[PDB]
């Protein structure tokens, strides 16, 4: 019936991988090994990653809000990820904020404009 | 051109931009104003000066601890509320949160002299 | 899968051009990427997150359509909650047990019949809960800085003045909302109430 | 005449069309068996007794 | 923002925006300016003084 996938740190760094089971809820599996670390998830069981309740920013997205990273001793971990900073503001009905000074920023956009162009002969 | 079309040509109000080629493409180097440090102030809608409503015409009333002054909207730089900061329109009766203070008039103390 | 459905003698005959499923594969992945991607850019544009204020008089508009609704178990506004409830998706959830396609095959449930042909529905990386936050965010920066958080360093400024310098910026002059707040403010919240019915 | 052909046209427009390929033609055959002279024991095989 | 481009941000003189979640998509709340009541008026390009 399916549902298989692997999270992998490149194989240059280390041959520690985790599986996600898409149809299995963990919840006689139906995975192939367990050997502890299972994470329950809405994308699947994750087998072979420690949950950590840090939020971090996205490494290698799994889904569901669930991303995965190799870090320190190191192994795979699994968490939900930072959507942005907290940030904050308080709105008054009678004061403002003005800028007193300013600075100057370039920044960099790039942007395909043509491919290879090709030719071929069938026979 | 100068665009004003919002994180269009970058992040910030956009000044100009400097194009660089690139193999099968464009870089586009965009430069923009940020506004830095900045300050809080007491603010309000208009001044009520003899009775009748005075709006900036191009600023927001601001005032510091003791001061009310006009600034721009973009940069700290306060003026003296004068007659030829402002407009008015109606009176101290319609505006809701109408501060009173002095708009300075240029023209009396030529008269008086 | 779908091809030979764990025949082995089709399997092995299928061997014969495998680069083709590569292939095909390939570009379904793309697919799936990008859409990622998409919704990212749409909506993550704002990495700052602001929180909804409490409700304050913001000199009689009224929001309170537009914003979450802290009552309920997902903080949708009343306008998103009724979004959500009139689109209707194929299942609930991308779990779907073994188990429960064995049970129920009297049902002929058309979801089965698509995974047990070897075709799989994937889940968004970003939840609807993700995605609530980040509109969240935004209009809680409008409300309260207007266009400056988009700039750079959001920067505070009354509600009402927001919209004098948005009168100007149509060519009207401010003095025209003061004088007549009570009825803009009217006309607002009378307009958005039309559009939720 | 190939861009006319291709085109199936015996009018040509102006601009510039791809032609095929360069191509050679082969000038002699080259035959390389193993030097073998003994025949096959057809007699053996089908001369059974 | 506030955009200038016409019925870019929906009909009439855009003055502000509010996004909303929906599945799979955006939706856009377009708040805009709208003249009302009119008046006919005589006119003309200039007033000759002095
Ligand atoms: C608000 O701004 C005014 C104007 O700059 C400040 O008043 C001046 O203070 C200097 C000393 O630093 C005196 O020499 C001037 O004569 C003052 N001007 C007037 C009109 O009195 C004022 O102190 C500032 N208020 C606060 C709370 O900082
Ligand atoms: C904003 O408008 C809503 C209506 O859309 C107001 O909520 C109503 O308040 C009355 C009086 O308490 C209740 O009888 C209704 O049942 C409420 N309706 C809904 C949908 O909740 C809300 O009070 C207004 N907010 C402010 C700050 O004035
Ligand atoms: C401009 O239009 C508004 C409607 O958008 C008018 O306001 C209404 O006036 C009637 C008559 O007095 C009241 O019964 C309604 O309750 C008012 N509506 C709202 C939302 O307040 C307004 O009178 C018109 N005005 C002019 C030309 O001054
Ligand atoms: C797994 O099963 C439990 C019931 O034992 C249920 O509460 C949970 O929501 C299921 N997990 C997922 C991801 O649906
Ligand atoms: C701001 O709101 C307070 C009540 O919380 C009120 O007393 C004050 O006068 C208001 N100021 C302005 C400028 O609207
Ligand atoms: C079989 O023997 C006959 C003579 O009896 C001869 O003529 C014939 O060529 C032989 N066949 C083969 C395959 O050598």
């Amino acid at each position: 019936f399916g549902g298989v996938s692997v999270i992998t740190p490149g194989t240059n760094t280390s041959n520690q991988v985790a599986v996600l089971y898409q149809d299995v809820n963990c919840t006689t599996w139906r995975v192939y090994s367990t050997g502890s670390n299972v994470f329950q998830t809405r994308a699947g069981c994750l087998i072979g990653a420690e949950h950590v309740n840090n939020s971090y920013e996205c490494d290698i997205p799994i889904g569901a809000g669930i991303c995965a990273s190799y870090q320190t001793s190191q192994s795979i971990i699994a968490y939900t990820m930072s959507l942005g900073a907290e940030n904050s503001c308080a709105y008054s009905n009678n004061s403002i904020a003005i800028p007193t000074n300013f600075t100057i920023s370039v920044t960099t956009e790039i942007l395909p404009v043509s491919m290879t162009k090709t030719s071929v002969d069938c026979t | 051109g100068q665009s004003k079309r919002v994180d269009f040509c970058g992040k910030g109000y956009h000044l100009m931009s400097f194009p660089q080629s690139a193999p099968h493409g464009v870089v586009f180097l965009h430069v923009t104003y940020v506004p830095a440090q900045e300050k809080n102030f007491t603010t309000a809608p208009a001044i009520c000066h003899d009775g009748k409503a005075h709006f900036p015409r191009e600023g927001v009333f601001v005032s510091n601890g003791t001061h009310w002054f006009v600034t721009q909207r973009n940069f700290y730089e306060p003026q003296i509320i004068t007659t030829d900061n402002t407009f008015v329109s109606g009176n101290c009766d319609v505006v809701i949160g109408i501060v009173n203070n002095t708009v300075y008039d240029p023209l009396q103390p030529e008269l008086d002299s | 899968m779908y091809i030979c459905g764990d025949s082995t003698e089709c399997s092995n005959l299928l061997l014969q051009y495998g680069s083709f499923c590569t292939q095909l594969n390939r570009a379904l992945t793309g697919i799936a990427v990008e859409q990622d991607k998409n919704t990212q850019e749409v909506f993550a544009q704002v990495k700052q997150i602001y929180k909804t204020p409490p409700i304050k008089d913001f000199g009689g508009f009224n929001f309170s359509q537009i914003l979450p609704d802290p009552s309920k178990p997902s903080k949708r506004s009343p306008i998103e909650d009724l979004l959500f409830n009139k689109v209707t998706l194929a299942d609930a959830g991308f779990i779907k047990q073994y188990g429960d396609c064995l049970g129920d095959i009297a049902a002929r449930d058309l979801i089965c019949a698509q995974k047990f042909n070897g075709l799989t529905v994937l889940p968004p990386l970003l939840t609807d809960e993700m995605i609530a936050q980040y509109t969240s965010a935004l209009l809680a920066g409008t409300i309260c800085s207007g266009w400056t958080f988009g700039a750079g360093p959001a920067l505070q400024i009354p509600f009402p003045m927001q919209m004098a310098y948005r009168f100007n910026g149509i060519g009207v002059t401010q003095n025209v909302l003061y004088e007549n707040q009570k009825l803009i403010a009217n006309q607002f919240n009378s307009a958005i109430g039309k559009i939720q019915d | 005449s190939e861009t006319k052909c291709t085109l199936k046209s015996f009018t040509v427009e102006k601009g510039i069309y791809q032609t095929s390929n360069f191509r050679v033609q082969p000038t002699e055959s080259i035959v390389r068996f193993p030097n073998i002279t003994n025949l096959c024991p057809f007699g053996e095989v089908f001369n059974a007794t």
